[PDB]
């Protein structure tokens, strides 16, 4: 419609008496191909509201904006929507180009002040700037170069590094992509769960990418067993930022398989993408140890009590004693079981290792504990302070 | 003619007369033909003690890969018949280095799988658990992820 010409005449004029980074002919371009009150960019403080509705076609427009546009605003915000918009449009091919036509010390350092990266305010180029070539060139090309580019945003990251969220989030980003892609489906769980922390208060709050990264979180999460159980999907939101159903209705079917033990809800849970991936179903077995073995340990122990049988956790598990023990011989490799198991007892001497973490009974528990401590604490005191 | 004995003599006495360290790529040569001709003799002793005392010294000097792996393909032939598998583990850990910087990545991505191959042969490897660590040492060729 006619927006795109209202505010970046009002603001121009406003500002500056001289209309600095506004040209006419421009204008009647945007108003020809939109008829929506956004507009596909715009400028200055306008351009961060008015994004597409389609994808960004006028980022070349945008240029000839971009020589104009530091006498009205800061040179720091071009970066934060141009290089954004370059990903968004998916033209690889042009996305590699304009890097390089930007560059670093050209048009990024004259006078300015440098802050760097730019996914959520505003910095200075560079950092941004390394940060969309690798990108481009990981989801494109081998996957040796790829590595290679994560190397040196690595490198990058550590030598400058900045208060905001912005740089750490789009650390994140770039790093999940190859993880996603290897059968390394461990680390990208990881990954993606640092994720999620940073991305919820700020920087990328459209609901495109909470619905990316969730989708992502589910699927990893049934693959790995590399960080705790079903806690971390609970304190962090992947079904009520976004939808409760359509593959995160797995997520409450995997809550109930887990407690359970129930290896045929294991089965009706996945749905063929999942499923067809050779890595996930070893996981499986980790996933159900790690949650009974810390039910039956926590009902035990009330002051210090960690025995716990061969019968216990041959139940829970739903396996006979063979395939347990060697099940927890598997398990203990890992790490993820710091006892020890003595074959001829058929007793289980665990040493903790458990996280005891999420609390709601555990407080009321623990609560009871503080006090009788500090009674027991008291007498002694009381013997001190007598002679 | 076959005289290895006498060859192996007349080289005993020339390399330690000529040159103390003047000029190391003359001493290198003549320094090779001993080795080649004390793997034959079985007198596998004369050429360790003398392959050790020229590499520190190449090491020091300015940096030339290939006389060091001169030396290294010599060794290993006199490795073999005796057996420690850490010696070997050693000598090709810093001749890793030089090929680190030196030397394109298709040579040095199967040295590696080759120094952590030495250590699963001899019982454990405290030289090891440096090398595990990289990262390329998990990405990349067949032989790499095998290995690790």
């Amino acid at each position: 419609m006619f927006n795109n010409h209202e505010i970046d005449t009002i603001l121009s004029t406003l500002r500056m008496e001289a209309d600095p980074s506004l040209h006419p002919l421009f204008e009647q371009f945007e108003k020809f191909y939109e008829e929506k009150l956004w507009f596909q960019l715009s400028e200055s403080l306008t351009k961060f509201f008015d994004d597409a509705k389609s994808t960004p076609l006028r980022l070349r427009l945008y240029d000839n904006f971009v020589s104009k546009f530091y006498d009205k605003i800061n040179q720091l915000s071009v970066v934060k929507y141009l290089l954004a918009s370059l990903k968004d449009s998916k033209d690889f091919d042009e996305s590699l180009k304009y890097l390089d036509d930007l560059k670093a010390q050209f048009q990024e350092l004259d006078s300015k002040k440098q802050r760097n990266n730019g996914s959520k305010d505003h910095g200075d180029g560079i950092l941004l700037i390394d940060s969309e070539i690798a990108r481009t060139y990981l989801l494109k090309n081998d996957l040796v170069k790829a590595r290679d580019l994560l190397d040196d945003l690595e490198k990058t990251l550590d030598k400058k590094d900045s208060i905001p969220l912005r740089i750490t989030n789009s650390f994140y980003s770039t790093n999940s992509q190859y993880f996603k892609f290897k059968n390394d489906f461990n680390s990208f769980y990881y990954t993606s769960l640092l994720y999620l922390s940073t991305l919820e208060p700020s920087t990328s709050i459209t609901l495109a990418e909470r619905q990316q990264l969730a989708y992502d979180l589910s699927i990893s999460a049934l693959l790995g067993d590399k960080i705790y159980n079903f806690g971390e999907l609970l304190h962090h939101p992947i079904m009520e930022t976004i939808v409760n159903d359509s593959n995160y209705d797995w997520l409450f079917q995997l809550l109930n398989a887990l407690t359970v033990g129930d290896f045929d809800k294991f089965d009706s849970l996945i749905k063929v993408q999942i499923s067809k991936i050779p890595i996930l179903a070893q996981h499986e077995s980790f996933l159900r140890q790690k949650i009974c073995l810390m039910t039956l340990i926590e009902t035990v122990f009330v002051k210090n009590i960690r025995m716990l049988s061969f019968e216990d956790i041959s139940k829970a598990t739903h396996l006979p004693k063979d395939n347990v023990e060697h099940l927890v011989m598997r398990a203990i490799s890992l790490g993820l079981l710091k006892g020890s198991i003595d074959q001829v007892n058929e007793l289980v001497t665990i040493s903790w290792v458990q996280p005891r973490i999420i609390s709601g009974d555990q407080i009321t528990k623990m609560k009871d504990r503080l006090v009788e401590w500090n009674d027991q604490v008291e007498k002694l005191g009381k013997k001190m302070e007598a002679r | 003619e076959g005289k290895i004995d006498e060859a192996a003599d007349i080289l005993c006495e020339l390399q330690v007369e000529t040159y103390g360290s003047m000029e190391m790529s003359e001493k290198i040569q003549f320094i090779l033909e001993q080795m080649e001709l004390s793997i034959l003799k079985g007198d596998y002793s004369q050429a360790t003690v003398l392959s050790r005392k020229i590499l520190k010294k190449t090491f020091k000097n300015p940096k030339y890969e290939s006389l060091k792996l001169e030396y290294y393909n010599l060794l290993v032939k006199i490795s073999l018949h005796k057996r420690e598998y850490l010696e070997v583990a050693q000598y090709l850990q810093e001749i890793y280095q030089t090929d680190a910087i030196k030397s394109d990545e298709a040579k040095w991505k199967p040295v590696l799988s080759h120094i952590v191959y030495f250590l699963v042969l001899s019982p454990y490897g405290n030289l090891q658990n440096d090398l595990i660590h990289k990262i390329q040492n998990d990405n990349n060729l067949k032989k790499l992820e095998s290995q690790e």
